[PDB]
């Protein structure tokens, strides 16, 4: 045997994998190979593999023989690109040794990482293990390791992206943790640090696979995964639309693409939306769709603290993250849950570089014993700390309520905001005029009649924007095109802050 | 300036389009303005600016005068398009997704529009309906107020009432059923 | 505004010694201690009156906002002490640990507790029984100056314990496991408690002692619905980002990915030491050979070839996961000498505009 | 067998090294092993080891056996303080496996110079090696690989000193190429590439040991080795009394230390030295030693390009570095070999803020087609860029003879230096009188009378001087007071230069 | 400031010195200004203000005065000292 037909057979192992008969079972189970995954992912022709002939050095445990040599070693790694640009990618091949992970299996996954720092593009992992590699004891621990301090280096430098479209036990657990947004896959995917044999072992409950860590789960109430697609195609392909958002790096701005949707076109449709009694809800939704551009917005957790939206959408061809109330659940009022997801997400959008706009409709923060012993406190900090240490642009507008300290924690013109708008529903109060008259006129005769005078000169917009809260009182019809004109000359705003070896967030 | 983006040099697009019950071969490529679209292997030139924000598209296909309406757009390829007054559905995948998608298992869900629970925990105050009254989609059927907050229930079905299970005064929890439908 | 622009600048400590209400609630959550007077201090949003309107619930004062259950149950207040006045004598004392700035070094005083001696009273206090708990505090008393330790929360996730403390005059951090409860497992509580305390330390130049001893994570619903892979990762993220000095003991075990959480060598440490009974492996000898040795003949045979090989500090300081093993009794002397070798150290990192921890 | 008793037993092995018969003929060959060595180097009882229970992990052709499992795999590593000064070491153990370098071997060395990078300590390494341990195959070039980078990563960072006290050959030939000074041990350490086996299979020429890569040979004419000692114990001696001259790190300033000897004492003994006859040489060496504190001066390579004097000592307790011509050995001149030297020496102490004093007395260059054809040119311009690219303080004295360009090259004030004295006899012209009257007064009558007009105007230091080429004209006696003061108002001092990349010095 | 200096705490110096053809054991230890020297079993106590620049050394040898010029001193060991007119070289 020649040297040349060496080769070429290594290279036809190295694409089958695990063996044909492994990847029958994969598609009899739904699912598509590593190889298959990156495909998809990537422009056709574009993609560059790289490493394909590493393998393993272990030695023990009959590692040493041939018929355990699999070329690759259970992860597909490299580059390409997505509409033209850059992003490095891997994935993981469950058909080789379970997809476990082993050094070298780290460490082609943090090669790849090293180049992607250097040069300034995106990862996008596409996971599914088992956990570690046994077989090799202590190496697939600083496997780990060297992946977790990749993945916090990179934090800030480049987005990172992980899909989770398999299961995932063990030590990769962290990585997506670590990562900037976490996706899933609708019944296929799972995600737990121990498996339901172990829980069962330790305490007298029963649980299956995916109640103890499915898509269901992660998405609607631990809060964990941004959002579930239906399976491994629509998956990917919603991955590619939601990449053309970000930048390649933080030294980048917003991305900006071409727009047909004109700047400066009215909606009518906003002006009648808010309703003139107090107690009745609307859904926010309406508001978002209307304005941004052609009617597209990219919804992140949509089953998880339904009381607060964020999601990303593009204003005149330019990337903003968006975060608003949703009065129609619980009236629109801050809790636990909706304050650790608003905080994330506007911390990933001022470090790079991508404007906020905040829709604000708030009566303040859900009150009982439940919010109270769950640290309430700790977790609103963590909202009013996102937003006054961002740097980006940030447009804030006031549809209806915002009463108490809640005003000052959604983005308030007084954490550095740049410009605040108020619809004329809008009023902004310590609290509501019942409570205020009741509280400022005790003991008095004719209360009834400093209630109506309270009423008059308080329930409006008038006595914050006199104060310079808020900077206009605009009809909600020309909300866009304020909102574009500020994004257009904001762009370019830099602001300093004193040296600091690093942030300490309340946590 | 930092990261030169180079254009994608497609020749050709191969789609599976898919409408009713059938599923389709069409190529197309872009030589400006006009798509040369063969179809099943009948060729059409698609002729338009294609401004991609107006709710009405203007297109010319083989000299003859057409306008459509794209009413949502998905990236798994869903498409609602209204043509002749007629909304249809149609998925375009691209040949490689086409070709993979048959590995997906076809699983079925369950339609649980007609069971009307409380989505949020408080009094009932009041209800719009007795059995045998008829309901639209979108139609109020009770209204539930906790926080200082009328949250009104709606159905998502078109039918008729077969029971009330919770009445006005009576105080529901989180996923108490109040009403079901046909 | 001004309580997040001096994050990191200056430290602030809040201490509560009495009601608070409405929007006040929210500085003590911005600045980096809050402290309490048991029975005395309150920290609530709303009062009792607007529970009781909103939910069909019974509550009082003491219960709602208590200092007993911030100190307990929701890990907010970080110590509640018995009056005002010996509150503001404690206040004192834990003053005089901190730098006054972030431009600073950690404050180093005069201290008479010689830093070459030896600590005999260590060497027996890990059982050689893989079942038999120890209280993990009778090493961090012995080994810091003079035997004075702060510790912070005490009564709050007790399987993780922080605190300051001082060695050869210079302030140090000690976080470390509490075999005691838990099996000194990690939970969501303790991941918690754990960043935030390391956090502090590492953006005012406070070098870090670690004492792990951790056979794993908490198992069950409890912890998987409640997040415990995000919030486990604000532990892995707080080391890994720091960069002041590390310097780690591990004692008895380290499982799993929880050896990486520990602030094992691999996230930037400055010096690892085991002591005899250290063991590092992914999982126990009783798991690991039922996975490798699976439908074989005599397994017997095989579990005692694997736990004389692997169950033991070997395997991993032969990779240079551990710098030494040395005798326990020597343990304050070691660490001394590296945080006076340790402290001029700097380091690079990339330029970012913020960090981006999991939250 | 306990777990403690099998501990015990690995640090009896480990300090045993490759067994006492191996021992006891490094012994009897003359030589120390490599822990009786740092015992020596270091101060008593400071000596920490590290990763004394490592193994190799090769298992191919038997290196699995128990009989080969030698703990500390050949490298003795570790820190400790020299005069109470951290310092870190590693010596190589050539009792086992012939001190060949093996992955883990190489590994157990990067660790040591990562942490002295981190902390800012210097590295010392006593070297003792075969080559590569062949049984591995490519992971000791891979180990090599490792320290080649580290080796250069802390160039200018922290001094790295090697000494070498035994054999070396294959790629460890190249680690004291990438250190700043390298020492030998007299008949008892070599170094070279390939042995005489090879040279004698590839060209017909007959060789030895001590011929190929012997320590005369490194030290009187290749120029690679800066000074050979006697034996082990005299060389690790005088290797502590070295250590004591230079700064821990690069950004500490030179070490200053307790000194008896008074600042401003005169020295009379510099006044006759100079001859009055121009064809007289002197011995620079002697004005070397009456300045420096106390008479001690560490000379650097005594025996290689005689013709110029290059060291260390210190003025006033700071540390120096000394630069000189040597008019004893052929005339002073300059040539390929005294450029080399000069320019390593002058990069290192400008790299470590050590002040430099040059001591000038040179007539040209050394002409001929051997300096000519050897590149000259090149060479020369070596020293020039030495010295003009240098920052620290910079304190020149002319004692006769400054002809040429060789003016500016030895460290003229034009090169932006500090200060620059002259002594009576100094001279300074682009040659001297006999050809320049000869060029300048071609086929004039009375050639003798312009012969003796141009002698009594310009053979004398003014010309230059009376141009600001000098800044003073001082008696010798007073030259050490001098130098004295302007080293103790130097030390402070910063200059600013445009930004570059990284040096491009003619090579 | 950034590198502190820790002075080694030798309690006692124990020498091998070689005079012409004996190796002689000397135990020294300082306590300031004089050194207590043990030489072979004979106890001195040697007395000066060490000023190691000057050509001229006094020192007061239990009680005795002496002057001694220090020649050359090398790294080896090797000293050279004139002691009453006459040069000894003693490693
Ligand atoms: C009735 O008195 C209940 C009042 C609750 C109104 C809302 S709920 C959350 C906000 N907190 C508060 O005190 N009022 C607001
Ligand atoms: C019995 O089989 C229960 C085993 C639990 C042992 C501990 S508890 C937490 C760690 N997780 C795990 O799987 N083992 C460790
Ligand atoms: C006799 O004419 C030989 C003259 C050499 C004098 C010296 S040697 C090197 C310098 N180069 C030169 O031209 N003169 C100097």
């Amino acid at each position: 045997t020649s040297v040349n037909e060496r080769i070429e057979n290594k290279r036809r192992t190295a694409l089958l994998g695990g063996g044909q008969r492994r990847i029958d079972a994969q598609h009899k189970r739904g699912k598509l190979t590593a190889r298959e995954r990156i495909s998809l992912l990537l422009d056709p022709g574009s993609f560059v593999e790289s490493d394909m002939f590493v393998e393993h050095r272990c030695a023990d445990f009959g590692m040493a023989a041939d018929k355990n040599k699999f070329p690759g070693d259970s992860v597909v790694t490299g580059r390409g690109r997505i509409n033209g640009r850059l992003v490095y990618v891997f994935s993981q091949d469950f058909t080789v040794f379970g997809g476990s992970l082993s050094g070298a299996h780290a460490q082609k996954i943090c090669k790849i990482m090293d180049q992607a720092i250097t040069v300034g593009a995106p990862v996008i992992g596409l996971n599914d293990s088992g956990g570690a590699r046994i077989q090799e004891g202590v190496e697939s621990l600083a496997g780990y390791a060297d992946i977790f301090l990749r993945n916090v280096t990179a934090s800030g430098v480049i987005p990172q992206i992980s899909l989770i479209m398999g299961p995932c036990a063990g030590g990769a657990v962290y990585s997506p943790a670590l990562t900037d947004f976490t996706f899933m896959v609708k019944d296929t995917s799972y995600l737990f640090i121990t498996g339901p044999d172990v829980v069962k072992s330790v305490t007298n409950e029963d649980v299956t696979q995916e109640e103890l860590g499915g898509a269901k789960t992660h998405t609607t109430m631990s809060g964990v995964a941004h959002r579930a697609f239906e399976n491994d195609v629509d998956a990917l392909c919603n991955l590619r639309d939601f990449f053309n958002y970000l930048p390649l790096s933080s030294q980048d701005p917003a991305p900006v693409r071409e727009c047909h949707d004109p700047s400066d076109r009215l909606v009518p449709e906003l002006d009648t939306i808010v309703p003139l009694e107090s107690t009745k809800a609307y859904n926010m939704v309406d508001i978002i769709h209307s304005v941004v551009d052609e009617r597209e917005f990219f919804e992140i957790m949509p089953n998880y603290a339904k009381n607060i939206i964020v999601g990303f959408a593009r204003m005149n061809g330019r990337t903003v993250g968006i975060v608003g109330n949703q009065p129609k659940v619980a009236s629109g009022c801050l809790d636990i849950n909706s304050s650790v997801k608003g905080a994330r997400f506007v911390r990933f959008c001022d470090a790079f570089n991508i404007p906020l706009i905040t829709f604000v409709d708030v009566p303040g923060f859900l009150p009982g014993t439940a919010q109270e012993y769950g640290g309430i406190i700790r977790h609103g900090a963590k909202l009013l700390y996102a937003f006054a240490e961002a740097t980006v642009p940030k447009v804030t507008v006031i549809t209806r309520k915002a009463y108490g300290g809640a005003y000052d924690v959604m983005s308030s013109k007084h954490l550095c905001g740049d410009t605040n708008y108020a619809w004329p529903t809008a009023e902004i109060a310590v609290m509501g005029a019942k409570g205020a008259v009741e509280i400022i006129f005790k003991g008095h005769e004719n209360v009834e009649a400093a209630q109506a005078e309270y009423i008059e000169k308080f329930a409006n917009p008038f006595p914050a924007a006199v104060r310079g809260f808020v900077d206009d009182i605009i009809q909600p019809s020309s909300t866009r095109a304020r909102i574009c004109c500020d994004l257009d000359v904001l762009a370019s705003k830099k602001v300093q802050r004193p040296w600091r070896k690093h942030a300490n967030i309340p946590l | 300036s930092r990261m030169p983006v180079i254009k994608p040099d497609i020749a050709n697009w191969e789609l599976s389009v898919k409408l009713h019950d059938k599923v389709h071969t069409v190529v197309a490529s872009n030589n400006g303005s006009v798509f040369s679209v063969e179809v099943d292997g009948s060729k059409l030139n698609v002729t338009s600016t294609w401004n991609l924000a107006s709710p009405l598209l203007s297109v010319s296909v083989d000299g003859t005068q057409r306008t459509v309406q794209c009413l949502s757009r998905e990236a798994g390829g869903n498409m609602s398009i209204q043509f002749l007054g007629t909304v249809y559905k149609v998925n375009i995948l691209t040949r490689l997704a086409a070709e993979l998608n048959k590995f997906m298992l076809e699983k079925v869900t369950e339609d649980t529009s007609s069971v009307l629970r409380s989505p949020m925990p408080g009094v009932v105050v009041a209800v719009s309906v007795k059995p045998g009254d008829a309901v639209a989609e979108g139609q109020e059927i009770c209204v539930i107020e906790a926080m200082k907050m009328q949250n009104s229930m709606t159905a998502g079905k078109t039918g008729t009432v077969k029971s009330v299970h919770c009445q006005a005064g009576d105080t529901v929890g989180e996923g108490d059923l109040l009403v079901e439908l046909e």
